[PDB]
Formats: structure tokens, C-alpha cells, sequence
């Protein structure tokens, strides 16, 4: 569903 | 009989949680204050506290064993559905019986069921919410079950959404036999007893106070003025 923030913080 | 491995695991999600749960709670002075005058007056500054609280749990769910082995994806929809249980699990740290609050120290970082009113919620949530806390706490859990609850919490395969099932269930069976092995070798009894089911019985309890959140939060952010309060992340993984 597109999650910039929650991808960022996984990286 | 717990492995090499198994005491590995421990270790790793004790210092992740070590890693993210400041005990001073320190870093409440950043979030917006907290009014107690009060139309949900409390929501801006727990806003933040939830918002906080997210951005911990991503970074103890990052040091899971194999939770890097899953998809982009799959590690997105493991968050966002068990944020909220994996939050409620968390507090309980500092969730005192001595008046069924969660004390983070000051007055003002003291949150009690009117406070969770006067962010916007209904007893519908808060009463099984504090039953939760009350039952979660009389466990007494050693700090070691209470990392790889919530790490067993995070890594469901029956999710919605969840791409790689068996990848995720490989996982957290790893996790829940170094659970049951812990208890059998490291808790004595009469503490021991029944406990892993009544570990496990607590991850439904937070299938059902999840879903009970959806839909309180669906109503709360449904009016813009709301959702006009909450944080970006918030607001991403909880419902935009
Ligand atoms: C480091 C810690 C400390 O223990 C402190 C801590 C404390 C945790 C607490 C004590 C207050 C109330 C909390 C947040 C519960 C409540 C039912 C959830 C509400 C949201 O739906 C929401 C969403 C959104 C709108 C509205 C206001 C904000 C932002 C919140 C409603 C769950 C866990 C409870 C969490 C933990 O991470």
C-alpha cells in the first residue's frame, strides 16, 4: 500500500 | 535441553529490547504536551507516545532472528497488524496494579483510563484493555518470555496479507520451542504452570483487542479534524 516511512525504518 | 542456538536467540532479543526500551522514558519531553483540563485533549501528546512506540517496535522486530529473511512486504504487513498488540504488550512495563495506570515516571507521563478517554476511546476497549494488562502482569513473566512474546506476536503467519506463510510460520516455531524449552528449563514452578498457554492465550486476547482498536481508530481518524492531530507514521501504518 506504499509505506515510505515504515520502509525507511526497516531498511 | 536449551540448545546453543536457543540461548543465542534469548540473548539477541533481550539486548533488542534493551536497545529500544529506554526506562526512563527520557524522550517523552519531545512529544506534544498532554492536557487534563478536554474533547480528546490527550490525543496530540499520546499521538506521539504511539507514534514513539512504533518507531521502537520496528527496531525490535529488525533484530528478530529471520525477521530480515522476509519479503519487504511481508515484513510490512507483520508490522502494521501487530503494532498496536505489540505496543499494548510492551506497556505493560509500565503499567502499574498498584492503580491500574501506566506510570512513565511523572504525574504527567501517568496514563489512566480517563486519559485513554480523553484520547478518544470507549470502555468497549479499555475495560478488556486493562482486564488484559491485570492478567498480563499476575504472570510475571521473566524478562526473557517477555521478549520472545512479543517477537512470537510479531512473526504470525495467519496475518492478513502475509505472502510467505510457511516462511513466517518456520520463524516464529523457532521462537515459540525456544519459549516452551525456556519455560520447562528456566521457570520454576508453581509459576511455570500452564504458562506458555497462558502466553498464548494473551496473543488472542490481542487478536481481539486488535480488532476492537481498528475499529475505534477507524472512527476516531474518520473525521479529518482528528487525523488532522496524529503523526505521519501513525497515520501510515495504523489507516490514512
Ligand atoms: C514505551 C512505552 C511505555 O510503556 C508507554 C506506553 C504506553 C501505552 C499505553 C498507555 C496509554 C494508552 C495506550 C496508547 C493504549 C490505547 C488504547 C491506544 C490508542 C491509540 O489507538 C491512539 C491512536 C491515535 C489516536 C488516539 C491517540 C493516540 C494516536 C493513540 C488513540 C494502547 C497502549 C496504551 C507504550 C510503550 O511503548
Amino acid at each position: 500500500k506504499n509505506h515510505p516511512m515504515l520502509m525507511n525504518l526497516l531498511k | 535441553k536449551l540448545s546453543e542456538e536457543q540461548q543465542h536467540i534469548i540473548a539477541i532479543l533481550l539486548d533488542a529490547h534493551h536497545k529500544t526500551y529506554d526506562p526512563t522514558y527520557a524522550d517523552f519531553r519531545d512529544f506534544r504536551p498532554p492536557v487534563r483540563m478536554s474533547p480528546l485533549s490527550m490525543l496530540p501528546h499520546l499521538a506521539d507516545l504511539v507514534s514513539y512506540s512504533i518507531q521502537k517496535v520496528i527496531g525490535f522486530a529488525k533484530m528478530i532472528p529471520g525477521f530480515r529473511d522476509l519479503t519487504s512486504d511481508d515484513q510490512i504487513v507483520l508490522l502494521k497488524s501487530s503494532a498496536i498488540e505489540v505496543i499494548m504488550l510492551r506497556s505493560n512495563q509500565s503499567f502499574t496494579m498498584d492503580d491500574m495506570s501506566w506510570d512513565c515516571g511523572s504525574q504527567d507521563y501517568k496514563y489512566d483510563v480517563t486519559d485513554v478517554s480523553k484520547a478518544g476511546h470507549t470502555l468497549e476497549l479499555i475495560e478488556p484493555l486493562i482486564k488484559f494488562q491485570v492478567g498480563l502482569k499476575k504472570l510475571n513473566l521473566h524478562e526473557e518470555e517477555h521478549v520472545l512474546l512479543m517477537a512470537i506476536c510479531i512473526v504470525s503467519p495467519d496475518r492478513p496479507g502475509v505472502q510467505d506463510a510457511k516462511l513466517v510460520e518456520a520463524i516464529q516455531d523457532r521462537l515459540s520451542n525456544t519459549l516452551q524449552t525456556y519455560i520447562r528449563c528456566r521457570h520454576p514452578p508453581p509459576g511455570s504452570h500452564q504458562l506458555y498457554a497462558k502466553m498464548i492465550q494473551k496473543l488472542a486476547d490481542l487478536r481481539s483487542l486488535n480488532e476492537e482498536h481498528s475499529k475505534q481508530y477507524r472512527s476516531l481518524s474518520f473525521q479529518p479534524e482528528n487525523s488532522m492531530k496524529l503523526t505521519p507514521l501513525v497515520l501510515e501504518v495504523f489507516g490514512n
